[PDB]
């Protein structure tokens, strides 16, 4: 369905397996989804690989609102590193309601300054 | 410090989130050093470095990491200095073993019924020890003493009538086989009580005449412990023993060796209240003594100390205050240990009114 531009799944306990399966769909060349919202979805560290893949693979995705889930302190560092290679994501990257360490916050702040095309990342503070 | 081996754990993560965290402040009464319940700053902001008394007080008062849960264990005597910082606590009292549980302990401790039954009968026949075995520490000491008697196969007799007798008995069967270094160990304990130290460095042991060779003897013959949990801090296997040794120190033959001064500082947190130090001092100061370490105790000093102890009882028994050092029954415990009618009756004549619970 090429007309579907916004999908909100926050609150569903999709799990890591859930994200994996959704990504297979999202990585399809005809997918036009622009906004994917994933707040608490019972996520863990594993899904970061698939989310990272999503961030750099999809040419359609513009906003990925990962919210109150244990994304992982290292998982987000992968996002920081990959979202430098001409990513098409411009909007909210989520990562709200999530505790990060000093180095992580610094990396996210650095990303925000170096890539202004990314409106706002939205850390906890 | 109390976390996994990683020196830099996620302190700034969920570890900062209260209500999901419970602290276990084990041994409030063992906080060596003066503890002021009234302080200037209340050390808010956990990341700020401050003195240990303030840090603990701030946690206790729920100003540091508020909404977090806190469990405290303590000797009831130390409630005097703790109740001022609780506001709305739930107080739980720990009671010792019932007759049924005393029995289970013996059978679990000993390798089989062949010895557990003998141990149980040997103790049960002794009304006093059986009653004293209310306390896990006492039944442990008695069982350990029996285990040592079993190894030698001497008799397994258990005829002790007092707390002191149990502790003296324990050392007799442990050190007699050491005797030449007992003074050093006693000195160490006394120094620790007066200098607010439970955990000793090897340097402190050496400075009291105990260097490696004898120290190991105490580690083997379960009397003294090393703390090898990624540390090198030596201590007595239980605070009651440290107080016991300090008590003997005053009666042998370097804080002072002045019992009057010791007694003057009894009702104080700073010295750990010296409850067992005195309770044992009373039991040790007797004429009805025998051999095996006991004969190395100074008879001349005991006679000099006995007099001051009697004066101490008269002075304290006279008090009619509550939440005060020896509150009647405590003096009775002291007199119970000193099982000599001449002394006890003279001491008891200073109690025209007895109020006990």
């Amino acid at each position: 369905n090429q007309n579907l531009t916004h999908l909100y799944l926050r609150g569903n306990t999709l799990g890591d397996k859930g994200i994996k399966l959704l990504c297979e769909g999202l990585l399809h060349p005809d997918c036009k989804l622009q906004v994917l919202e994933l707040d608490n979805c019972n996520l863990t560290s594993h899904c970061c690989w698939d989310l990272s893949t999503l961030l750099t693979s999809s040419q359609s995705l513009r906003k990925l609102s990962l919210g109150n889930n244990d994304l992982g302190d290292l998982g987000v560092m992968m996002f920081c590193e990959v979202l430098k290679q001409q990513s098409c994501l411009l909007q909210n990257l989520g990562l709200s309601e999530m505790y990060f360490n000093y180095e992580t916050k610094s990396a996210l702040e650095t990303l925000q300054e170096e890539k202004p095309e990314l409106t706002v990342v939205f850390e906890p503070s | 410090m109390s976390c996994c081996p990683d020196p830099n754990p996620p302190i700034h993560k969920i570890v900062r989130k209260p209500s999901r965290i419970l602290f276990l402040m084990d041994g409030f009464d063992e906080l060596q050093g003066a503890f002021d319940e009234h302080i200037g700053p209340l050390c808010t902001d956990w990341q700020k470095a401050e003195r240990g008394d303030i840090l603990l007080s701030s946690l206790i008062r729920k100003k540091l990491l508020p909404e977090a849960s806190l469990l405290i264990t303590t000797r009831p005597v130390a409630l005097e200095k703790l109740q001022h910082l609780l506001d709305h606590p739930r107080h739980v009292e720990i009671l010792g073993f019932s007759e049924a549980k005393r029995k289970e302990y013996f059978f679990k401790y000993f390798s089989d019924e062949a010895q557990a039954r003998a141990a149980f009968s040997l103790i049960q026949e002794n009304e006093v020890l059986f009653t004293m075995c209310f306390i896990p520490l006492v039944c442990w000491i008695v069982c350990t003493g029996l285990k040592q008697q079993m190894e030698s196969g001497k008799s397994l007799a258990q005829t002790s009538k007092t707390t002191t007798a149990v502790y003296v008995f324990f050392l007799s069967s442990l050190l007699q086989p050491l005797c030449a270094h007992l003074w050093g160990l006693c000195s160490l304990a006394a120094d620790g009580i007066w200098n607010q130290k439970i955990l000793f460095e090897e340097s402190d042991l050496r400075n009291h005449g105990l260097q490696k060779a004898d120290v190991s003897a105490f580690l083997r013959m379960n009397l003294f412990q090393k703390e090898v949990d990624c540390e090198k801090f030596y201590s007595f296997i239980h605070m009651t023993f440290q107080e016991f040794f300090a008590a003997m120190y005053y009666l042998l033959e370097l804080p002072s060796r002045d019992v009057t001064v010791l007694l003057e500082n009894y009702g104080k947190f700073e010295k750990g209240y010296l409850i067992f130090v005195v309770r044992f001092l009373f039991g040790l100061v007797n004429q009805e003594r025998t051999s095996y370490l006991e004969k190395k105790l100074s008879c001349k000093i005991s006679q000099q100390i006995r007099l001051e102890l009697l004066k101490w009882i008269e002075v304290k028994a006279k008090a009619k205050k509550l939440q005060i050092q020896p509150s009647q029954l405590e003096l009775f415990y002291c007199l119970y240990e000193m099982q000599e009618e001449d002394f006890v009756q003279r001491a008891m004549d200073y109690f025209p009114k007895i109020e006990i619970n």
